[PDB]
């Protein structure tokens, strides 16, 4: 601990503090104003006789004579507890609830160390979780990346509340972790989660962090790493299969470029860090399954896509660094068809696997294909339907447009507060898939489409 | 005081300046114009200046306010206007004796030597904690001002006194750990930095301007932002106006800068015309007005909506409603990308700053419904209300989208609808209100009936209406159903009526809660009873037919007293009796 | 000083000086005993820096003698200044003896009180139907005119000037006109024009040639408003300004901004851009307790043809009203060329309304911008497919788009229109139309 | 190396990578080296020029980057080994450079192009359609084609 | 100027023609959506008189001693020929007659005006029936 | 390509003269029919045969052989000066001699 209370120079967020040694990278900073108010701080580099730290909340109102710059030798830290379960904690990591103060055993670096790839395990489970569509057409996986994209007017927040209390383990549920990470988010739209979460009784089960719009973007930036953190410990040490959800990402993408843009650092493409994809690599790399530990961390990082476009930085460099494609299009959300989903351009990667990949059941994995390509071609029938005169379409054709849409009406929702079972998934897939004849499902075998109807 | 090392346009750096603090307002040479310091070397301070630096050398004199920019808060600041930094206009005439503004000549934002009476309403020895109100001070006769213990001050009052006194003068002691301490009625806050609450809550109470669509088709919760078109006459002067003066709240708060001289100056002069019904005095006593023009000070226009929040903030932690009318935000950013220019920081998109988002999550975060601090646990919620004019004719302008965003409610001006008259100019699909589900609980339980079914209904039509508006242009009207076709006539009504409403006409300008209800149920009526009735029976054109009296005094049903509320509710009665009537 | 440490291109650096103001200008002496002066942007503590606006051409330090001269840019104001055309900085080009004995004035003045100013509440012809019934001008509001490079702007500029007369004053519209950055041509134009009609006695003129000081050129839109405001705000006289080539400051500024080094702002202009803009425009509408009357119209030249470059962006947020030319409608041949639909005046409703102007104004406008807005829309349809694929109203409509922009659109720019013709012409135009599609309920009284 | 390991340990593991494949290419055997992604060796070099401070020739990576791509692709080839024995061993090196957005106008496509004589170019419809290879028959291109066929 | 030294307006020819090349500019946007074949005999021959004026106008040859100095004189009369075409042509229209009708049989008169260009600039001549030749060849439909 | 392509001294290399004395007009009309034929090969996929005229249809067909003979030679083959000359003419005179007006009535014959 170490408190100097001479600052050489202040200039914008960034403030140098001359005659320092043993300064650190990446070595939170604090320093107490006169008046006594204490503001949080990140040095960037300590060069010799020299202290240059970045002050989140920022700058103003400060008096470099009558300031005082401690510091506090760690990177940016979140305690742990077991029972931290059920309490809700600010990006600085302090429980806004102001709940019994929570007692951590241990403290840990919020950016983690990386998995070993050779000590890595291949994910083996998936939570069903959620809309049956979505995982009938691709299976989420355990401690697998998972790429939801959202756009403005889109009810992304919805799909993450439901998932959060639809998301169950089959095997037991007694070790079972749900982690909701919120990011740039307003007050009342945090307050949806919080009142959503209680409601359900669901918050219990799962450990929340809360993000305000209005907070410091490096306390934005640091939210989901130390939800990782905190999900990481109760996967790799409590055993509990954990599964984490950011919202906003693009606010996480957004807040680090107006840290970036402090820093005078070179804007990459679309004005986003050129090295964004690193940045957002080890957050998004962090899920995973280790060989000799118990549970798994599974991610979906929630970003919202702007002007409805694909290639844009985030969706696009996302897309690298997380495993699988979920997709939401403006379409169906037109219809009031929720959860709105479009399942041609969104993929989970592996679906297989882990999912079932007969696990799930006797002929899901053959199943889920010969429903994609009845409506890829449902959805190539009707749009030939809007070209010419929709009597050119070829009897046979009809009945895939008809297939289409009764697809849409129930498969792709199923509301935002009702849950389907695995078996009910399919039961109903089965059903849908009856229309066409029995010679016509050709991709799938025959013990298996003789014992469903 | 700091010697200017050197002076090169805008920017200044000054010696000696190490006790200074940042951000940190100061004055500058012989004039001592009004200036800004961001960075220190130290000593040596790059303060920056708004007002010209023109005759200004190496060697002039530097004065540092010793504080970043704050409002000062405190009797006689109501009914006043002052500039995005708060100096006051009007006083300034008065002490410039001249009508242009001086440079290097500073006024005091409240008037000290104005004395306000003071009545204390605590006791002597009562504890005192942090929001607490000692006494009232009543400078307006519509608003009665309230004094809140000074943020960070905590002890034991020994004194207590209620006197004629200056604000600059202590009208009590309070102890405190330190020592004892005198509290100035005067309070000074930053602008900047957010006010101090105990708790904040989420705002489930619907807020009635009195215009039908805005109530019924996108209500406004307590604290509630919206965001508005500034396209020209779409009559949202007419709106905003509307707004202020039919507003629930007790104080309306005006910002935003640079009007246009002569687009400026008629707001300076119309607004004071505004007489609230209810008080009936000007209803400029009742709030603060702040107006700058382009020419002023960058930061007191990018800051003027700074300095407007945190007037509606104090009145706000006194737990009274306020609201905030900000024209134009799009100017405030304007100044913004502006201010960045010249910072020379990296551009972000559409030149603005890329913590632009994080400047409007402030302003716009700070309005809502909160727990004020003090004992008493008051609530005040201060209901903002931003005009953006981006001028690029996209709807992709950085300023509207992250607006947008943190905002709860879209409102649609639209120039179309404003030349065909139709007042108030919003378009109801243009706009959007998430708001509007929360509304359905708080009206179905205050009406007694289900007002969600009523409105969700009306959407419907309206939307169908868009739907039946393409087809119309490909087939007549005639060759649609008469099913389709009485979707036309039921649209109809509800624009004629619930969306065109006369701002001119007080019974028709300002509409009851009960009345509303009232207005839409007679439209909504007919509906059910028309479809009905063209399902089997009669025709389409017989239901028009002899339907033109019972029609036309719906039509009219809006400019019913609010009084004789039961009257324009008898419409029922009527299309109940005259579908009997078609039946023969 | 005759001491000078660095002399680098335009600007110049002076060492050991004391008291030395910013925007305080210089005098500088040559070797030779050439004399050249020039406007101070920044001064260090030990030295200070200027740049001379005639050149740094044969000029060498040790032997050149620099002097202050104790004061920022300004004009000596005088009221027989009238009819006498000077260059950016007053010195007379005509060379004319006015001998003017009063005093002097700074030409960056101070800030209008929003509180203290009054709106504009006389109407004033603008000699162009164009912009009186599509738009609506009056006294005392900023009036910007967008021009696109190669288009007519400067017989439109001359041609308010001449035909612009305040409404029932009873007085001579007295203007500024400030020539800056243009071409001989374009220059010799403005003072022949002046000569030709003899109002140019009536005017006060300052010119800046494209050859000129760049700083020269950013001061004379100063200069020129000192003089503006002198004759509002003392003299009492009604007073119109305007003022181009904007573009040509817009550009000068950056000169200056780049030779002192500063980072310049988004699409290479000044970051300060809006503030500088604004104070140059600021200044302009009725001032309470005054008899004297400001009418500002701006005239800028698009970069690149682009609404959105900064200059138009800005200017449309400080100035009042939009006035827009398209190239086509020059292409046309048709003079005036500017669009309709494109530019829209605020304030102008003000002016419009019973006595000032034809009350049923407000229904006419509606009806022409409705009707001719859709006649584009026609237009662009109906192009391209033929024939007969648009409808029997379309084509109507289409017959009024040509007719209002062939006729009313464009009455040349020799040409004057009073109110009562334009809105006259506006009815028979606008007859074509059914009665019944619409408007007025008393559409019957004009036709 | 994960991406969460060192950004600048990318530049590493692919010079690593072609030297090992060298010392046995060396030896006489036909080896096949596989860096995916290269892509991302030359982020790690952009992450490098800019806080040194140094100029970015396009899209920010530095303005030699094409050769880098030049001199590791240049090593992968046919040659002959050193010594009496005159051995032969044959590298061939697949690396796929994926472009911003599926855009052929990332600069690491380009300047790695030019020097690789053999085109594979998938499509981000075909993808969507969900059948592989998704590469583009027409679009990609191939020189050995005709070096191939006898 | 130029008006003041032929006793015809440089204006009218200039301005008129000016108006048949904005037209086919306007008319190609038109060529895109629809067959090039299918459009008013009146528009039709706008696009032959505009093609007309840059195959006679703007087509001169550099490298060609004749077509690369045209004498001002030269100008008016080659300017006149290929507008007077157009005129002609118009008033066939005007008369009922159907665009191909009055185009065939006009190959022999138009490579006059196309070659107008390249004969002597003093000789002239260039031509003299092509004012009148027009007429006569368009009169005989 | 042979469109984005054209040599600044093409002219003065070339004689009337040696080597080609039709090689200055031969280039005008291969470069203008193929241009018009180039934009007669373009109209006829968006609308077909049907929609082209008779006349573009010949320049398009002629546009191609441009291609499959003239345009390309081969990258092992060798054209004298004098075949290259006869190549070139042949492709334009399959057209009507009447219908290319650039060269001279004596010099096709």
């Amino acid at each position: 601990i170490k408190e100097y209370r001479t600052i050489k120079e202040v200039v914008g967020p960034l403030m140098a503090v001359e005659k320092v040694s043993g300064v650190k990278y990446e070595e939170l900073i604090e320093v107490r104003m006169q008046n006594g108010e204490i503001r949080r701080g990140q040095v960037l580099e300590v060069q010799e006789d020299k202290a240059m730290v970045q002050i989140f909340e920022g700058t103003s109102g400060i008096c470099l004579k009558n300031s005082s710059v401690r510091f506090l030798g760690h990177p940016l830290q979140l305690g742990v507890s077991e029972d931290m379960i059920g309490r809700v904690f600010d990006g600085l990591g302090r429980p806004k609830d102001n709940g019994p103060e929570i007692l951590p055993e241990k403290y840990l670096d919020i950016n983690g160390e990386v998995i070993n790839p050779i000590a890595r395990d291949y994910p083996d489970e998936f939570i069903q979780t959620g809309i049956s569509a979505i995982d009938h057409l691709n299976t989420l996986v355990r401690g697998q990346k998972l790429p939801v994209f959202s756009g403005s007017g889109l009810p992304h927040k919805e799909l993450a509340a439901q998932i959060a209390r639809q998301a169950t383990v089959l095997d037991s549920s007694d070790d079972f972790a749900v982690v909701f990470a919120a990011i740039g988010i307003t007050f009342e739209e945090a307050e949806f989660f919080m009142e959503d979460f209680r409601q359900t009784g669901a918050i219990d089960r799962s450990v929340m962090f809360m993000n305000l719009a209005n907070d410091p973007a490096i306390e934005r930036i640091a939210t989901p790493r130390m939800a990782l953190t905190a999900a990481e410990y109760l996967a790799y040490e409590k055993g509990m299969h954990v599964l984490v959800i950011m919202t906003d990402m693009t606010n996480y993408a957004e807040a680090l470029r107006e840290i970036s843009a402090a820093r005078r650092e070179v804007p990459g493409r679309r004005g986003y860090p050129g090295y964004l994809y690193t940045n957002l690599a080890t957050l998004f790399e962090r899920a995973g399954r280790i060989r000799g530990l118990k549970g798994s961390v599974t991610q979906i990082p929630i970003l919202t896509m702007p002007e409805d476009d694909k290639t844009h930085p985030i969706p696009d460099l996302t897309g690298y660094i997380t495993e699988g494609q979920i997709i939401l299009t403006r379409e169906l959300y037109k219809s009031g068809i929720q959860p709105p989903i479009d399942v041609l351009p969104s993929l989970s990667r592996l679906k297989d696997k882990g999912t079932g990949a007969g696990k799930t059941r006797e002929d899901h994995a053959a199943t889920m294909n010969q429903l994609f390509a009845a409506y890829a071609q449902g959805k190539q029938a009707k749009e030939l339907a809007v070209v010419l005169g929709e009597s050119a379409l070829s009897d046979i054709d009809k009945i895939y447009a008809k297939f289409a849409e009764r697809f849409e009406n129930e498969y792709v929702n199923q509301g935002f507060y009702t849950n389907r079972t695995i078996t009910e998934t399919l039961d109903l897939g089965w059903e849908l898939l009856a229309m066409l004849p029995r010679t016509e499902l050709k991709r799938i075998k025959d013990d298996l489409l003789d014992k469903y109807l | 005081i700091g010697k200017i090392i050197k002076v090169s346009g805008p920017l200044v750096m000054a010696e000696n300046m190490s006790e200074a603090c940042i951000q940190d307002m100061c004055l500058v040479g012989d004039l001592g114009v009004i200036g800004e310091i961001i960075e220190m070397r130290q000593d040596v301070a790059s303060i920056q200046v708004y007002e010209e630096t023109s005759g200004i050398g190496p060697g002039e004199p530097v004065r540092s306010t010793g504080e970043a920019l704050s409002v000062e808060l405190g009797p006689g600041i109501i009914s006043q206007m002052f500039d995005g930094i708060q100096r006051p206009l009007d006083t300034f005439m008065e002490v410039t004796q001249s009508n242009f503004l001086g440079r290097g000549v500073q006024l005091p934002a409240l008037d000290h030597e104005k004395q306000w009476w003071f009545e204390a309403t605590i006791e002597e020895g009562t504890e005192v904690s942090a929001g607490d109100i000692i006494g009232y001070v009543d400078e307006t006769k519509i608003i009665q001002h309230k004094i809140m213990v000074p943020n960070g001050i905590k002890g034991t009052v020994q004194k207590i006194e209620s006197g004629s006194f200056t604000i600059d003068d202590p009208i009590c002691v309070i102890e405190t750990e330190q020592g004892l301490k005198e509290l100035t009625m005067m309070q000074k806050w930053p602008v900047r930095r957010g006010r101090p609450i105990k708790q904040k809550l989420n705002p489930d109470v619907p807020m009635i301007t009195g215009q039908r669509v805005i109530d019924t088709f996108f209500p406004v919760t307590k604290g509630g932002a919206a965001a508005v078109p500034g396209p020209f006459g779409a009559g949202k002067t007419v709106v905003q106006h509307q707004i202020a003066k039919w507003s629930d709240v007790d104080l309306v708060v005006y910002v935003g800068c640079g009007e246009r001289g002569n687009e400026m100056t008629d707001v300076v002069n119309e607004f004071p015309e505004l007489i609230d019904p209810n008080t009936g005095e000007s209803l400029m006593e009742r709030t603060v007005l702040i107006a700058n023009t382009s020419n002023m000070p960058v930061a007191a226009r990018e800051a003027s909506i700074y300095t407007g929040i945190t007037i509606a903030e104090y009145f706000r932690d006194m737990g009274y409603d306020v609201a905030i009318m900000a024209d134009s935000t799009s100017r405030w950013a304007e100044a913004l990308r502006e201010m960045s220019g010249r910072l020379e920081e990296m551009p972000g998109d559409e030149g603005y700053p890329a913590y632009l988002g994080s400047r409007l999550a402030e302003y716009y975060e700070r309005s809502g419904r909160v727990i004020a601090l003090g004992s008493d646990q008051r609530e005040g919620s201060i209901t903002a209300i931003s005009a953006v004019s981006p001028s690029g004719g996209d709807i992709s302008e950085p300023v509207t989208q992250n607006t947008l965003r943190v905002v709860k409610v879209f409102w649609g001006l639209d120039s179309s609808l404003a030349q065909k008259r139709h007042f108030p100019s919003i378009n109801w699909i243009q706009s959007y209100s998430l708001y509007s589900t929360e509304v359905g609980r708080y009206m179905d339980q205050i009406l007694q009936q289900d007002w969600s079914d009523m409105v969700t209904e009306g959407m419907r039509i309206l939307q169908e209406e868009e739907q039946l508006n393409e087809i119309v242009r490909l087939v007549g009207i005639d060759s649609l159903s008469d099913n389709d076709r009485l979707t036309l006539e039921v649209a109809k009504s509800i624009r004629e009526d619930y969306l065109q409403q006369n701002a001119f006409d007080d019974v028709d300008t300002f509409t009851s809660r009960e009345k509303q209800f009232n207005m839409l149920k007679v439209i909504l009526t007919f509906g059910k009873e028309a479809r009905k009735a063209l399902s089997l029976g009669a025709y389409f054109n017989e239901i028009m037919e002899g339907t033109v009296a019972v029609r036309e005094r719906i039509s009219r049903s809006k400019y019913i007293p609010e009084e004789e509320l039961a009257k324009i509710s008898s419409i029922n009665e009527e299309i109940k009796e005259t579908i009997q009537l078609i039946v023969s």
